[PDB]
């Protein structure tokens, strides 16, 4: 553990300064070391790992996707072989991604979603589950049907949980609802799945706002829109 | 690629 | 050298795949390589060079401003002292930037500059050894007096260079001018030098248009325009 | 801090 001799709560705190500055590497390094001093995560904690890390593996993400079409373009009829220089640097940006992806799940697994009891909790980091084996399935190309299944299956006790525990328009029922609407489309090839997914979630948030304050309200229909968003592009 | 949207940020 | 092992082609080419990517810190490694080749660096490489490391550096900077006004603001009278996390973290950027300023600076003086005959290289390099102990400067507070000396000693004998061997509207020699500007108005203290440098080198600049190509003209007119811009800020 | 124009990028 790097982070071994710093006290949680200097981790938190210079989390929170990395983020105002805009540093999500070492965000995340911070908060992998307060996970590591072994306590449960309050909200305002889980929901720093994850700004943390969903950063830092979006850049990678939009890093791979750029290598990856030039990769595509460069095996088109009538190219001119460059050498193996895309495909090998293509490879290291996959390589550093899928590390930070089991860096996370790592997470997950030692220890913060068996001791995670409470709905909030739980269903946050089985979502959480969900998303690194998408980014994982994202790149995916040799067992990618181990990867999908582990992704559904994460997605799914998610879903079940917050489904028994939480009314519809709970902010986090709602971004997992969505990410695994996403999933169904461009992951397990199920867009009819998706856009059911998406049209149910968004109707029975809807008929929940009447019991919300104002900023409860903002917060559920923030999410709402995305699922919206989608299901225009999706229909 | 066209991207969907997802919880949280970009 | 991490990157001993791999083509310079190779490492060329894989650092505009970088650049694509927006993978500046790969990016900047690849050129590191590149110039541990030992082989001089052609116009396009040197850009290369400056592009990667600006946008590394330009990071840490804007990191640490951040950084560096939320410790300022817990010093203020009225503050709750957070204990000492926001210094170490400040300092913990800043060691950083001054690391990636270092190895920029050891790229220049082993042996980039020495090998440097030809105005466009020499003057390119010269003005980068400024601009890096300026970064540093803006960092100083213990021997800030011999680094700012040494961004004047560079930046003035790339003025010299190329005041004697380019015409006013190279864009190198416009790009320098700017940079020694600002040099002069935020780190001597110099406001007056400042706009002067900024004003003549502008006019110079205006009256040599004439003999540029449409292209060239277009090069020369964005950078003149950057030092207009801060012209209007400063009078 | 308010940063003045200088060369190349950001
Ligand atoms: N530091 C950060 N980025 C965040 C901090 C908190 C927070 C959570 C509980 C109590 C205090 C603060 C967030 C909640 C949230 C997440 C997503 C959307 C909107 C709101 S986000
Ligand atoms: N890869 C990059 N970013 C760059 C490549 C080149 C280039 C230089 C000589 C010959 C081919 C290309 C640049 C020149 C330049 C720098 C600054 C402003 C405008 C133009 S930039
Ligand atoms: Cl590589
Ligand atoms: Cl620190
Ligand atoms: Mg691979
Ligand atoms: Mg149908
Ligand atoms: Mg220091
Ligand atoms: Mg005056």
């Amino acid at each position: 553990g790097a982070m071994g001799s710093m006290e949680r709560a200097s981790l938190i705190q210079k989390a929170k300064l990395a983020e105002q500055a805009e540093r999500y590497e070492d965000m995340a390094a911070f908060m992998k070391g307060a996970v590591e001093k072994g306590e449960e995560l309050s909200c305002e904690e889980r929901n720093l790992l994850s700004v943390a890390y969903k950063n830092v593996v979006g850049g990678q993400r939009a890093a791979w996707r750029v290598l990856s079409s030039i990769e595509q373009k460069s095996n088109e009829e009538g190219s001119e072989e460059k050498g193996p220089e895309v495909r090998e640097y293509r490879e290291k940006v996959e390589t550093e991604l899928q590390g930070v992806c089991d860096t996370v799940l790592g997470l997950l697994d030692s220890h913060l979603i068996k001791e995670a009891g409470d709905a909030e909790s739980r269903v946050f980091y089985l979502k959480m589950k969900g998303d690194y084996y998408r980014y994982l399935a994202e790149v995916a190309t040799g067992d990618k049907k181990r990867i999908i299944d582990s992704a559904r299956s994460a997605y799914q006790e998610a879903m079940d949980i917050s489904k028994k525990e939480m009314p519809p328009t709970n902010p986090i029922r709602l971004g997992l609802a969505l990410n695994f609407s996403v999933f169904h489309y461009e992951i397990a090839n199920s867009p009819e799945e998706a856009i059911s997914l998406a049209k149910t979630t968004f109707d029975e948030a809807m008929a929940d706002l009447h019991t919300l304050s104002e900023d409860s309200y903002k917060d559920s229909t923030l999410i709402m829109q995305l699922l919206r968003d989608n299901l225009t592009l999706w229909t | 690629k066209l991207m969907f949207k997802t919880e949280g940020p970009d």
